[PDB]
């Protein structure tokens, strides 16, 4: 595998070349938020964002030499974990707003339009707040980002490894210790605990029925939401 | 056969 | 806090005379198994574990030292995982089964008891199988343990903390012989593994706080407290 | 008042 071979630099140029973009959603300032209106913005947000996070995740090392099925494991496991991220990343700079697109910043009222989604945006809020605290940089997130779509689910361990040394390489390379690396390591990593948290109890309500009903839901993205639902208890 | 199986290629 | 002034061989020395005790089931062989009889002894068990989680976490370095109402919030958080990966621990020296007591010793054919345990089992027996091929050591699981705790419902003094556990994980490592490099690959294999930790936890939760669930066998208040904890954010039917 | 903040105190 030639994922294997690469630099650091390499992985972190690779890795920022293979950005999506920022995309935007058709929200109507003279518009009131429904329960039905909110869900159908992030609902065809999401939606759009999918085919981009498909094709970014091809341009992950190590990603295209796995499986198709490995491929679809990962990405129907993590997609919601890697929209969750890509929101709290580009958030950053904004306390206690929530960019979902350059025309769409909600705040935790916003979120009380849905019942059971100010929770969650709590969860988020807090997750940027983290990131904003722990100055996270771009190629860090890039790497969180990616350690989230190989995670979510040999060949991959040593990519995560790689990954790794990628992460440890750009603390170094901002001058912190060797103690401010593990630690920094660590900081970052246990918020993927938190992220993953975050994307089951959003998952649950997503593919509860009070939640597939409100909005029609594209093909792919029910197809995402049913891949979780599995293993839901049949009431 | 799955979408996303279908846009992985 | 002198929790932040402790060595790494003083934190580890904590942590393992912290431990909780192994307790038995009440694991009756006169009667075939049901869906109710084994939710009744998983639940039996995990209600007597929870008391000696309790005195257990109060021992864990600087989780005193917060106000009781972060100390509620951390355990209501945390229980499901931290009573898992207990779980896979002591699961780890018996391949393909799960060691709930010493008295309790079941396979993924048992699991099929319950409805929608099955699955769970095999994420559990996969993450004790992923221990034993990395052969966690007993001091690197005691610390990970203590991170569920800390970490899992905090989003300064518990950031101090978590990084004092790592720098001690990160001890233990280089006192075994560890490169540099492969110190922080394993430091980022454990952690990674907490994330499949929380997965298992959020799934079975999901699970045993359904109303079938919740139904099948007495629960104890303070269970059924631990349970509502996490149940009251879930979609409301 | 929960009972886990009553044990919390025993
Ligand atoms: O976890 S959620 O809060 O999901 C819900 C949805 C309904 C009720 C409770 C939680 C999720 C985060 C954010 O808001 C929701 C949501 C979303 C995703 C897919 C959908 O089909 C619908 C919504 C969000 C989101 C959307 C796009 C992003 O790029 C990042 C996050
Ligand atoms: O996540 S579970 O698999 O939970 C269920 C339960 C029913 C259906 C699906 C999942 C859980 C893991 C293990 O088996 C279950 C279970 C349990 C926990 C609390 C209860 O009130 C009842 C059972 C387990 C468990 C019990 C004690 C431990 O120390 C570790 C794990």
């Amino acid at each position: 595998s030639l994922a294997l071979s690469l630099t650091a630099d390499q992985m972190v140029s690779a890795l920022l070349d293979a950005e999506p973009p920022i995309l935007y959603s058709e929200y109507d300032p003279t518009r009131p938020f429904s329960e039905a209106s909110m869900m159908g913005l992030l609902t065809n947000l999401a939606d759009r964002e999918l085919v981009h996070m498909i094709n970014w995740a091809k341009r992950v090392p190590g990603f295209v030499d796995l499986t198709l099925h490995d491929q679809v494991h990962l990405l129907e496991c993590a997609w919601l974990e890697i929209l969750m991220i890509g929101l709290v990343w580009r958030s950053m700079e904004h306390p206690g707003k929530l960019l979902f697109a350059p025309n769409l910043l909600l705040d935790r009222n916003q979120g009380k339009c849905v019942e059971g989604m100010v929770e969650i945006f709590d969860m988020l809020l807090a997750t940027s707040s983290r990131f904003r605290m722990m100055n996270l940089q771009g190629e860090e997130f890039v790497c969180l980002k990616s350690i989230i779509l190989l995670n979510s689910g040999d060949h991959i361990h040593r990519v995560l490894d790689k990954i790794t040394d990628t992460l440890i390489h750009l603390m170094a390379k901002a001058g912190l210790t060797l103690q401010q690396q593990h630690q920094r390591l660590a900081q970052l990593l246990l918020i993927l605990s938190h992220i993953r948290h975050m994307s089951n109890k959003g998952m649950e309500h997503l593919y509860s029925m009070k939640c597939k009903n409100v909005v029609p839901l594209s093909d792919l993205l029910l197809e995402m939401l049913d891949a979780h639902r599995l293993h839901a208890p049949t009431s | 056969h799955k979408i996303l199986h279908r846009l992985l290629q």
